[PDB]
């Protein structure tokens, strides 16, 4: 994710490391680490002599695999929920260096009173861009 | 004139969607001890 | 009054045995147990065992497991405690004492109350 | 080596609070109620606290149980003489299956506290004639009342054959002990040395002999 | 939480009563009146006889444990994110009494043509705050 310059010197192109690092890894690394037991046979059984309980047994695996599945898929949903919301945060970080020199458009842009080419741009992307050199009101 | 909105967080919680967060903590949980046994509150107990 | 009285002091050749008794009175026998733990001469208390006035059960000491058994007689109220295969170590004062548990698993969530002398 | 660790001693101007602590493990005093006994000299130990905080009745407000983790305590305030006694604490284990004992503790609350006088015997030619040995160490002139003792070959612990005596008090309400080593004429021979040290108020007093020394 | 106040006539510092008062226990309330059922021995059991049926006892009971433990584990997370994410109204009621005599710089924070002392911060606090005083646009 990055940030865009218009005007008469061309369409300048710059990248934000902060908001790419903090992008999805470490929710999958949460998913991964959830523990369940095992579900084996139990061991007093005897397929020939008690089927009834067999069977019983039977069906507290299927309910168990049944319930936890659900868990998990709820789990997914909620994270994919969340990943898909957040993507405007550096909207605002753009907003913190100008000064109100520019006027919010809605459109995640703003006009600013001066030009701003490509080395200008990388300035603003490290976050060292504070403008009292174009002379406007800083913040 | 400028007019604002307004610390230490060593406590940690977990959240399904903001992962485990530093913030004071209200505590739910409890690890009780091995006492002897006694007569159930609202009931007879035989 | 709660009262334990003990059979008299004994003397015994390493190998022998011993037969320790605890007569109870002041309270309902039948529904305590009694513990037994033993003090070698300037030493500390080790516990040995507990047995039930209720059902005879026992539990004792993973170290006298074979060596010790407890008993009980509702009748007489009376517990006896018996260590076998006697050796120089097993000199001690051996108390019994009063103790609140008498059914379920043994396990500590009661206590042992009154010593006898 | 019991479970439950105690310091030996613990001390106090009457008036002052003392505490004993009570050092155990997950398995004991971590899951587990504790208890507290107090016993004179040659009499039964008597309850004093129960389930890690209670008192029963006749146990005045002056003890005070405390418990955090694996580890317990007794404090004792407005120390008067007749709590002069050794208190042991006690609490199931889940582990070995039994109750517990620490090793108990020596309340002494009237007197300078004193180091101990150490003396060490080698065997005499006589016994070592009789094909015996024994290293005598006698402790005098300490209070309170409380030491204990290690043995070194050399400098290397040991455990077997050694005797010691519960502390005596003495001419002077002082104490006093004695300890003992049982050695083979053999063994005596073989070390270059051999230490008695008492150890009383966390501090240590050592003497020595060599086998070849006069 | 509250507001706050510079100039050159010192900095003062005020309280909003709304925001405390709905600032979690209701949302512990909710999560403490949670109820389920006992698990308890079954009647008929016999640990003698029946064991096998016993074992399938344990298995049912562990079972619930675990499932019902997930559960609860959910609600609290969602509820944490919630009172994490909520922590930006504040700044939606101040910004509601001023008129446009203020930017919004998007700190927090807003810049009043006028000066702020502390009696007058208490009346914004109190939501009394209307400037025909200091005579600038009304909302």
């Amino acid at each position: 994710h990055g940030y865009t310059s218009h005007g008469a010197h061309g369409v300048a192109v710059a990248a934000d490391l902060k908001s790419t690092q903090e992008a999805i890894t470490k929710n999958l690394n949460s998913l991964s680490e959830l523990e369940v037991k095992n579900l084996q046979r139990l061991s007093g059984a005897m397929d020939e002599l008690h089927n009834e309980i067999l069977e019983l047994d039977e069906k507290v695996d299927d309910l168990r695999a049944d319930t936890i599945s659900s868990q998990i898929e709820l789990a997914v949903l909620l994270s994919n929920e969340g990943i898909i919301n957040s993507e405007l945060a550096l909207e605002r970080k753009l907003k913190k260096m100008l000064g109100p020199s520019a006027v919010e458009i809605g459109n995640g842009c703003f006009e600013t009173k001066h030009k701003c080419n490509q080395t200008c741009l990388d300035r603003i992307a490290a976050g060292t861009f504070d403008a009292g050199e174009f002379s406007l009101p800083t913040f | 004139d400028r007019i604002c909105t307004g610390s230490n967080s060593p406590h940690v919680v977990k959240t399904a969607t903001q992962g485990e967060v530093n913030v004071g903590v209200i505590p739910l949980t409890t690890t009780p001890t091995k006492s002897h046994f006694a007569n159930l509150k609202g009931t007879e107990t035989r | 009054q709660v009262q334990l009285v003990q059979s008299g002091a004994e003397v015994k050749k390493p190998g022998a045995s011993v037969r320790v008794s605890c007569r109870a009175s002041g309270y309902i026998f039948t529904e305590s147990g009694i513990t037994w733990v033993r003090q070698a001469p300037g030493q500390g208390l080790e516990w040995m065992g507990w047995i039930s006035g209720y059902s005879g059960d026992t539990k004792y000491a993973q170290k006298l497991q074979g060596r010790v058994t407890m008993t009980k007689d509702t009748s007489t109220t009376t517990a006896y405690m018996e260590l076998r295969s006697l050796r120089y170590d097993d000199t001690a004062v051996y108390y019994c004492a009063r103790d609140v548990q008498y059914s379920g698993s043994y396990l500590g969530a009661y206590y042992f109350d009154y010593w006898s002398p | 080596q019991s479970v439950l660790t105690q310091p030996p001693s613990a001390s106090g101007t009457p008036g002052q609070r003392v505490t004993i602590s009570c050092s155990g493990s997950s398995s004991n005093i971590g899951t587990n109620y504790v208890y507290w006994y107090q016993q004179f000299p040659g009499t039964a130990p008597k309850l004093l606290i129960y389930r890690s905080y209670q008192r029963p009745s006749g146990v005045p407000d002056r003890f005070s149980g405390s418990k955090s983790g694996s580890s317990a305590s007794l404090a004792i305030s407005g120390l008067q003489s007749e709590d002069e006694a050794d208190y042991y604490c006690a609490t199931w284990d889940d582990s070995l299956n039994g109750w517990v004992f620490g090793g108990g503790t020596k309340l002494t609350v009237r007197q300078p506290k004193a180091a101990p006088s150490v003396t060490l015997f080698p065997p005499s030619s006589e016994e070592l004639q009789a094909n015996k040995a024994t290293l005598v160490c006698l402790i005098s002139d300490f209070y309170p009342g409380a030491v204990t003792v290690a043995w070194k070959a050399d400098s290397s612990p040991v455990k077997a054959g050694v005797e010691t005596t519960t502390p005596s008090k003495q001419s002077n309400n002082k104490y006093a002990a004695s300890s003992y080593l049982s050695l083979t004429p053999e063994q005596w021979k073989s070390h270059r040395s051999y230490s008695c040290q008492v150890t009383h108020e966390g501090s240590t007093v050592e003497k020595t002999v060599a086998p070849t020394e006069c």
